[PDB]
Order: C-alpha cells, then structure tokens, then sequence
C-alpha cells in the first residue's frame, strides 16, 4: 500500500517544542488534544500527488532521560532537529544532536530538517540569518515555525519527507 | 418542589445554571468547562459528592485560581444564609405557638449541612494530600487553621475537631505484608565486602531486587505538584520537581553504567559474560514488573556503542537475544504493548515514567486554559481532568509495596554509582563510543585481542532462586 | 480490564477507612478521623483476570445519615462492615442493608458482610450470629483485621466475585 515515514522530532525542552507536532495532527481547526489515544501521531498526507502517512515519535518532557536518546532516535527515517528562535542555547544544542543522529544511524546523510520555533512573543535571540547559515552548513533545510499559528509547520514536515524521497 | 435557595445578590453560589457560566460535557454530569464559582459550587454540591472532582480540583486548579483565593471561594461557599420563617410559621408566631420550621429544617437537611459537609471535606482532602501550599505559604496556613478552628455548631463539630488535629499532625511531619520477602541471595562478593561488588560479583538475582527497591521508592516518591503545570521542563524545575528529576537521573546512571561495563571490558569473552549477564538482570525486571528497570536495559542495548558490537553480539545465546527481543517488542509502535502489558499485571510494579511526562506535557501544550462562549471566559476544565487522569494512574501505582528485602550496602552501592566520575555528559558518551570502535574496530581494520581483567569466575548462578531452610 | 465499583459502608468507628487503606497500602492506620467521602483506585489480578477496583469509603457518623442515596446509586457492591466489639454496629447493619436495596430498587445487590475488628480478644458479637444475618441476607460473612490484614483481601475480593457472578 502507501509509504509509511517513521519522522522523529528532537530538541531541547521546556521551549514549545511539542507545539509542531499537535499543530500538524491536530484537527487543524480545533484547538483540543489527547495525546493518549492511539494513533494521536499518525496522519495520511498527500505530497507532491503521493499520498503517505506519517509516523510521529514526538518524546516531548523526556529530554532529561538523555541515555534513552538512541533508542528512541534509532526508530527513525528522517528528523526534525528543532530549537526555539528566543533561546540560543536550544540553537547551541544543535550540533550535538545532529553528532547523536549521525552516529546512531552510521551515517553521514540523514534526512533532516532544522526548524526554528515561535514559541512566545518573547524577543528573538536567533535570527534567520544564523539559522540559515547553520542549516546551509550542514547541507539541510531552514523552516520557521509558529506554535500559536499554524505557520509553517506543514512546510516542516513535507520538507522532511521530500529529503527523505529524494536520499 | 424543589427547596428554593438564598438571592443570588447575597449568595453568588445560587446562580442559575447557564452556558454563559457552566457547560458540560455529553449518573452524574462531567464538566467541561465553568466561572470558578460554578466549579467551587459543583465541587461541594448540595445533591451529591464528587471525590474524583476533588481530587481533580485540587491537584490542577493552581492553573486558574491562587491558593488564597481559593479559600476565599470556599470560607463563602460555606457561609449560607437560612431563610426567613414562612407565612406558616409567622401565623404559628402570632398566636404564641411554636413553628413547625417545614422549610426551614429541609433547607438545613438537604442543603446546608451537606454543602458545609463537603467544603469540610475540600479542606480535610487539601490538607492531607496537598499540604505543599501550606507548607510555601505560611500565611494561607494561619488562615486555614482559622477558619476551620471557628466553624460553631455542633452538626460539623466531629470533623472540625478532627480536620483540626489532622493540620497539626501535618505541620511537624509502617508495612505490613501477606508473606515474608525471600532471602537475600549473595555470589561472589559476600556481605559486608562492598569494596567487591561490581556487576559480575553480586548475585544477578539480587541486583535486580535492589534495584527494583530503589526505582520503586524513587517512583513513589514523585508528587503531582512536580508535574502540574510542567514545571519539571521550566527554568525552575530543580526547585519545583526534584524527586521526579532524582529519579531521572538514576535511570540515567544505571543505563550509562551498563554501557560502561560493556565498552571497557576488552577482552571479548569478558564482555560477552558481561551482555549476559545484564541480560539475567532484565529478565528478573520483567518478573518484577519493574518496567523502568526493563527500559534502563533496553536503552543501553539499543545505544550507540553498545549496538554496533557484532562479535559480542554473535555470541550471545539466541534464548537471550529472545528475551531482549520480547523487552524491546513493550517499546515499539509508541509504547503499545508496554501501555497493555502494565495495565495486566498485578502490582506491585515499576511504571516507565517518561510516557506520562509526555502525555502531560502533550494535554497541557495541545488544549487551551479557557473556553470562549457568549462573550465570556470560561475555565476549560476538561484539559484539567485529563491531567489529572494521567497522575491518577501515576498515584495508582505507587501504593503497592514490593515485598523484597533491603541490603543496605547493596542499596548504597546503586545509590553511589557514579558511572561519568567528573566527566560532563559529552565527553563521556563520546569516551564511551570511542571506546566501542577501540574493542570492535570499523570492517576493514583487524578485530584485535585483549588481555582479560577480571580474576574471579563469570559463570553466572542464573537468576532462579535458591531457599535454604 | 474490568471496572468494579465498591462502596464501604457502617457504624463510625468500625474501621471502613482502615480497613481500605490496609487493601491499597499495606498500612494500618492507627488514628480515627472520621470519613466525610474519600476514594481509592486499585489494579489487581482476581481469579486470574486483572481488574480496577473503585472504593468509595463512606462516612459512618450518624450527622452524615442524610447523604447516602448519593453514593447508593453508584455503587455496583457493597461491603457492610460492623465491629465484632461493638454490638450497636452488628444492629446498625440491617439499616444500611435496607437502605442499599430501597436506593438501588433490588433485593439482589452483590455484598458481603464484614465482622472486623478480629484482632481483639473482647469479642461482643459472636461469628454465629453475624452468619446466621449473612444467610439471611444470601450473602458471605467475612471477618478481618485491618490491623493484622485477616481475611482483609478475602473480604473485598469475595465482593467483586460476588458482582462478577451478578
Ligand atoms: C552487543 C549486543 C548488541 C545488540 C544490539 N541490538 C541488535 N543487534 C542487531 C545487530 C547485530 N548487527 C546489528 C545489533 N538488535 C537489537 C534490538 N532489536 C529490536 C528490533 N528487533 C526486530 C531486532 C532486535 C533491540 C535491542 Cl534493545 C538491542 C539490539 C544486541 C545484543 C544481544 C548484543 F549482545
Ligand atoms: N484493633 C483494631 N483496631 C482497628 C481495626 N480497624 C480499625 N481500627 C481502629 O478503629 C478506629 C476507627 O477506624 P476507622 O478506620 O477510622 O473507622 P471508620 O469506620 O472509617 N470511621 P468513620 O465512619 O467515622 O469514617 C481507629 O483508631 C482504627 O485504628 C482493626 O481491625 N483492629
Ligand atoms: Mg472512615
Ligand atoms: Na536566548
């Protein structure tokens, strides 16, 4: 039948980061989830015409069980290593979870997409400009987001299945 | 009919019900979202008590509501006005008899009495099971031992009287078993020799057990204050969640431990004793339902050093590769048979805790804290009670104890495992993944041979128990 | 999993909390501080199918007599419990009794009766007489120590047995 992608979202916590995955799984125009009920991380997606369902594995509020990293990362086809645009450590963090994927993969080309998150109206400490050269030094896509507006997180997601279509 | 109640002028609680101040959701009615007056008023209703609601109530309510504000709502729930004689007892007064007081006496039976009755019961539940507001505000303290130590009358008095004597039991704040726990079972290392034990000198059996000690009371220990409100990923969640973050860590240093053990045992028919070995103590978690200890085995299994070992992992019984094949399965398609197999087995057990930091986490990021309807705001209290179904669950598990025995040397040596040393978390997983390529090196280069280290036996004992009389 | 819901019921002082709080945790509680209404969840394998108990724990003092209708509905079975050192709560038993089956308009709902207290030596109700209200009621006599755990998960296993096979 259809593709499944197994996807993993990785980053640094207490910074919004879970607000990418309920937007995108979301009844987009409800504003309401349970995260218990089965399958509250699979949806069927058309892209570019082909139609797929994506598997998410969002660990959201386990960061500090930092040993379970390669387990849950091991699951995974693509990634999406994000930080918040208002905290410049969780943008420091970057590289080292790009090592951690790198390694539990064995390989230097994982699909990957770097994505920079509005998490408040907080002032922006990352600009665009350091986050793209980042993205364009690693060779990987630069998506923002926004964690109230729905902005940008489609983009997100189907870029990342377009690296992973076109490895 | 039904009684009819105080002016709502004097007594903001007698409010007609209406979607501008209370909905519910589709034999009592649930709520899905209210004014804070019509949630204090359903959580001390006059027709029936709610003690899931209490519960819920107080473990979330801090979302939308100040503890003194709280009880301030409460101190006025309580505080109900009786009604005037009626036109029947005014003709009783006049003519010098004694009234019957028909409706009067209704109103005290089946209204005030059981209203008062339950704001009493708020109190006695927000002090037995959620002090800590007391214990971080003093002041909110005074007042309610105030206000209970001057309820009058004598239809309360017991519990007035008792919830009295429970605060001050609080302020300056035993098991007893079906069987006996089964003897303590030693191998290499004998008792009182802690400068030996390791993980190939103590008995397998027994390394599982206390650990399993020591991860179910890190477990138990976890409050919902800990996790309301997600303090345990904020900027203060050393201060807000301590024993969760306690119990994190020692995951953390128990799955770095195993590797360690793995990774600088050179020599290959070691570290092949070794695998097995920590395979032994994952099959006595799964008897144990310790699943955390279960998942600190995966974990380690599954990292990035330890996984790329072919040589040790081709010699690895398949009975074992099964056994941790089977600990995996409970991980996969989002935890899945994990979820099926804790809700099957008999307590007492060790739940993973991450799944339901997530689901935590997930409820209160995912819904909004207020409902719009009518031009009004309403508390949207279903996202609440998700919450509190999942520290429910939580609190659920956390009553049973294990019946296992304590060896305090074997406790303090888990406690005081320290596998990083002084080393910072990256310099040590890269430490631990530079010494994998080192004992398995990258195809082509030559597998090299490594002089052993260890100078006692590596048959293991198994993991069956042994009971002398 | 099946759900049960369980209602503890009778006089003040018997021992209704304690004898819950030894079934959910293993501890005796020494101090008597009168129950308004509070709640216990309980996973447990019973006949060798796992289940999820619901125990409301009820007030026996006599001010609180106007309140029960409320959790009579509710509940699927009852444990009525008297204290065998204290007769007035054997008498006490035949109005809950009777109370349970007006509320739930059934002469057949699951209960067990509970003669607790079974540690003390100064016994005031004799186990036959307690037996001889069980039969008439069609129901099992039970009787358990909240502080020794006598007969304490007999009591409240043997009512969820009692719902199963309702
Ligand atoms: C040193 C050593 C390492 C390992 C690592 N490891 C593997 N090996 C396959 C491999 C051989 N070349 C690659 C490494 N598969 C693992 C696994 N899966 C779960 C999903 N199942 C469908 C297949 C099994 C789960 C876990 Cl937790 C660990 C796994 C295992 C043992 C017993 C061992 F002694
Ligand atoms: N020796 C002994 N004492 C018991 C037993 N069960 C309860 N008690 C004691 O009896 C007293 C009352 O117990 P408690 O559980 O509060 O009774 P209750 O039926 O819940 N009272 P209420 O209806 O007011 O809530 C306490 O001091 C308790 O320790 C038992 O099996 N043995
Ligand atoms: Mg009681
Ligand atoms: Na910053």
């Amino acid at each position: 039948g259809m593709t499944e992608y197994k996807l993993v979202v990785v980053g640094a916590g207490g910074v919004g980061k879970s607000a990418l995955t309920i937007q995108l799984i979301q009844n987009h125009f409800v504003d309401e989830y349970d995260p218990t009920i089965e399958d509250s991380y699979r949806k069927q997606v058309v892209i570019d015409g082909e139609t797929c369902l994506l598997d998410i594995l969002d660990t959201a509020g386990q960061e500090e069980y930092s040993a379970m990293r390669d387990q849950y990362m091991r699951t995974g086809e693509g990634f999406l290593c994000v930080f918040a645009i208002n905290n410049t450590k969780s943008f420091e963090d970057i590289h080292q979870y790009r090592e951690q994927i790198k390694r539990v993969k064995d390989s230097d080309d994982v699909p990957m997409v770097l994505v920079g998150n509005k998490c408040d109206l907080a002032a922006r400490t990352v600009e665009s400009r350091q986050a793209q050269d980042l993205a364009r030094s690693y060779g990987i896509p630069y998506i923002e987001t926004s964690a109230k507006t729905r902005q940008g997180v489609e983009d997100a997601f189907y870029t990342l299945v377009r690296e992973i279509r076109q490895h | 009919g039904q009684m009819r109640l105080p002016s709502a002028d004097v007594y903001r609680f007698a409010e007609p019900d209406s979607e501008e101040n209370i909905i519910f959701e589709e034999g009592i009615p649930i709520i899905k979202a209210g004014t804070v007056i019509k949630l204090i008023e359903r959580l001390t209703y006059h027709m029936y008590a709610d003690p899931n609601f209490v519960r819920t109530f107080l473990t979330t309510y801090r979302s939308f509501c100040k503890p003194q504000e709280l009880l301030s709502l409460i101190i006025e729930r309580f505080e109900i006005p009786e009604p005037e004689p009626t036109e029947a007892d005014r003709i009783a007064i006049e003519n010098g008899d004694q009234p019957l007081s028909a409706e009067l006496k209704r109103f005290r039976k089946e209204y005030i009495q059981p209203v008062q009755l339950r704001v009493l019961n708020v109190c006695r539940h927000w002090v037995e099971h959620h002090f800590y507001d007391f214990e971080r505000d003093a002041y909110l303290l005074q007042r309610m031992e105030e206000f209970i130590g001057t309820v009058r009358g004598k239809a309360m008095k017991k519990w007035v009287e008792s919830i009295t004597k429970i605060i001050q039991r609080k302020k300056i704040a035993n098991i007893t078993f079906q069987s006996s726990p089964p003897t303590v079972e030693w191998h290499i290392s004998r008792p009182g020799h802690i400068e030996t034990f390791d993980l190939l000198t103590l008995h397998p059996i027994e390394i599982a057990r206390q650990l399993t000690l020591l991860e179910s009371d890190l477990y138990r220990a976890v409050q919902p204050s800990e996790l309301v409100g997600s303090v345990w990923t904020k900027e203060d969640k050393e201060i807000n969640s301590p024993n969760l973050l306690k119990m994190i860590r020692h995951t953390t240093n128990l799955t770095l431990w195993f590797e360690k053990c793995i990774v600088e045992t050179e020599n290959l028919e070691e570290r092949v004793a070794v695998v097995s070995r920590i395979i032994e103590i994952l099959q006595v978690f799964q008897e144990l339902n310790n699943f955390n200890g279960v998942l600190e085995v995966v974990s380690a299994m599954n990292s990035s050093p330890v996984y790329r070992l072919d040589h040790t992992f081709e010699q690895i019984p398949s009975r074992q590769k099964k056994i941790l094949e089977e600990a995996h399965e409970l991980s996969e398609d989002h935890y899945k048979k994990y979820l099926a197999k804790l809700r099957s087995i008999n307590p007492p057990c060790v739940p993973f805790f991450g799944i339901y930091l997530t689901n935590i986490l997930k409820t209160e990021e995912g819904n909004p804290e207020v409902l719009k309807r009518h031009g009004k705001e309403l508390i949207n209290f279903s996202k609440r009670r998700k919450v509190a179904e999942i520290t429910g669950e939580i609190q659920q598990y956390q009553n049973q104890p294990y019946c296992l025995r304590v060896e305090s040397d074997i406790k303090r040596f888990f406690e005081n495992l320290n596998p990083m040393g002084n080393s910072m978390e990256k310099e040590f997983t890269d430490y631990l993944f530079n010494k994998s390529l080192e004992i398995e090196p990258r195809n082509p280069k030559p597998l090299p041979r490594f002089p052993k280290k260890y100078s006692y036996p590596l048959k293991s004992p198994g993991v069956r128990p042994s009971n002398p009389r």
